[PDB]
């Protein structure tokens, strides 16, 4: 498969404090059709989860205006400008390219 | 495709000079008093038609290679290598010309002090100075070519006078000549501008006996490992792209371009 | 035991004249005077004059 590694495992941030993350995968995730199909979700405790990102650069829709991602090749950063206490969670990262579909191991964020 | 704007690039605003070049940054022209403030930068921006630069007429030495070592440095510190009132007690601080105007006066450099005789004499000069800033510092002077014995006699009081500047990598011995000139800038005189980058723990001897446009204001310079120069004329608007050129901001994942 | 002194070296395809400059000068191991050190290269037939 797919290998994704995230940097780093726990994050730990002050309120009003920026905040990245980094995903890096084994193999270039572009496509014939000309995208790269990579995807950033975000995972409260005990709730189901939700997506924050698609594409490298896409925002869904109701994903507030500090979420922003970007990336190219095999690295691949997300960034929070401010963060709140509705930031908390479990972050991944996905490819949408190659078989089989491939998930990240996952960073927590916690507020200091 | 293009911006065709100008704009941040890693969250870091550029150094635009806009009418002023990099010599008048560094000598202190008096319309370029708004980047003397200490910042830091990503690349610098310039441009290409700029008209204020050395104000007295005269020869800049070695001014490419000045830009090719301000291309990778990523901030300054503007310091008082010497102070103007306490470190020249028998010489006249105050120097003007009608080369450098500002707001319909006569001025000189922000960062250079001629020095002339007071009550009739021109004692000796020696200064030193050593650096503690862990950093290189950048040390600007001059040498002043006057174009009448009469002027040099009542300027220096002194036919024959010689500047030395020495230090552990530069060592150098300055004679002023005094020949008939074409007017340029209404002054037949000229100003020779040198510079120098002081390393870390080392220390600086000038020497004089006339002819002497002696520091005011030096840089600390920080070197980075991505920054450069470009000529614009585009305008000045918030991105936060990774790739600038002189038309303007790309953003593709492609590999090929034909800006 | 001369104030003004001067070297000239000068051969078919160097020539130059080297005057001692007295200023005030850092130490560097232990010494406060310096000494330039000059080379040439002489071709087969050619001559070289010292002068000083
Ligand atoms: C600002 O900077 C400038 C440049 O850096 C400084 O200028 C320097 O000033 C120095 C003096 O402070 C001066 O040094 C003097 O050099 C003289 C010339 O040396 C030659 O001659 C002597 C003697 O030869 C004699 O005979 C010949 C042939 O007839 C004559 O031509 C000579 O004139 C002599 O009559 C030789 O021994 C040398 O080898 C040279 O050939 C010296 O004469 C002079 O010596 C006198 O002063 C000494 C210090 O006081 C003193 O110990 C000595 O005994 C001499 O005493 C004279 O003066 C006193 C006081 O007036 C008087 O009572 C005595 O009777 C006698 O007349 C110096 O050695 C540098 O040459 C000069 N450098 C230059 C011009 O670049 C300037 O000083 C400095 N200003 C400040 C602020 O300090
Ligand atoms: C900065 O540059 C401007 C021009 O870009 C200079 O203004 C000119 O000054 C000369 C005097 O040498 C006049 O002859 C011109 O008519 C002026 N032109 C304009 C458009 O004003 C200005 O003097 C420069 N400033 C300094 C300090 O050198
Ligand atoms: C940059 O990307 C956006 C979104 O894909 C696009 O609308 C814009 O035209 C791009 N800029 C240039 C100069 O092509
Ligand atoms: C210039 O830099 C010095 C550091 O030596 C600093 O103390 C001073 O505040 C700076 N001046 C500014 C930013 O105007
Ligand atoms: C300046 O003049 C005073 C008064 O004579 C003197 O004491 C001093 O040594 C001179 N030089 C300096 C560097 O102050």
């Amino acid at each position: 498969d797919v290998v994704m590694t995230q940097s780093p495992l726990s994050l730990p941030v002050t309120l009003g404090q920026p905040a990245s993350i980094s995903c890096r995968s084994s193999q270039g995730l572009a496509f014939l059709d000309g995208n790269t199909y990579l995807s950033w979700f975000q995972q409260r405790p005990g709730q189901s989860p939700r997506r924050l990102i698609y594409k490298v650069s896409n925002r869904d829709s109701g994903v507030p205006d500090r979420f922003s991602g970007s990336g190219s090749r095999t690295d691949f950063t997300l960034k929070i400008s401010r963060v709140e206490a509705e930031d908390v969670g479990v972050y991944y990262c996905m490819q949408g390219t190659h078989w089989p579909l491939t998930f990240g191991g996952g960073t927590k964020v916690e507020i200091k | 495709s293009h911006n065709g704007k100008l704009c941040r690039l890693k969250g870091k605003a550029p150094l635009q000079l806009g009418n002023c070049n990099i010599a008048g940054w560094v000598l202190g022209n008096p319309e370029c008093e708004s980047l003397l403030s200490n910042r830091s930068w990503s690349y610098i921006a310039e441009t290409p038609n700029s008209e204020n630069g050395t104000c007295f007429p005269g020869d800049f030495a070695d001014y490419e290679e000045l830009r090719e070592q301000l291309s990778s440095v990523s901030s300054f510190e503007r310091f008082e290598i010497f102070p103007k009132e306490r470190s020249w007690p028998n010489h006249t601080t105050r120097g003007v010309t009608a080369a450098c105007p500002h707001a319909m006066k006569s001025s000189f450099y922000k960062n250079l002090v001629w020095l002339t005789e007071a009550n009739g004499s021109y004692p000796n000069l020696s200064r030193s100075y050593v650096n503690n800033q862990e950093k290189e510092v950048l040390v600007l002077w001059g040498v002043h070519h006057p174009s009448n014995i009469e002027d040099q006699r009542t300027l220096y009081r002194k036919d024959n006078a010689y500047v030395s500047v020495v230090s552990s990598n530069y060592n150098r011995r300055f004679t002023p000549e005094i020949a008939k000139r074409p007017k340029v800038r209404g002054q037949s005189g000229r100003i020779n501008y040198y510079w120098t980058l002081l390393e870390p723990g080392d220390t600086i001897i000038f020497e004089a006996t006339g002819n002497l446009i002696a520091p005011w204001y030096a840089f600390a310079l920080s070197r980075g490992p991505g920054s450069g120069i470009i000529t614009s004329n585009a305008p000045l608007d918030e991105c936060d792209t990774k790739c600038q050129t002189p038309q303007g901001a790309i953003n593709s994942s492609l590999p090929f371009q034909n800006i």
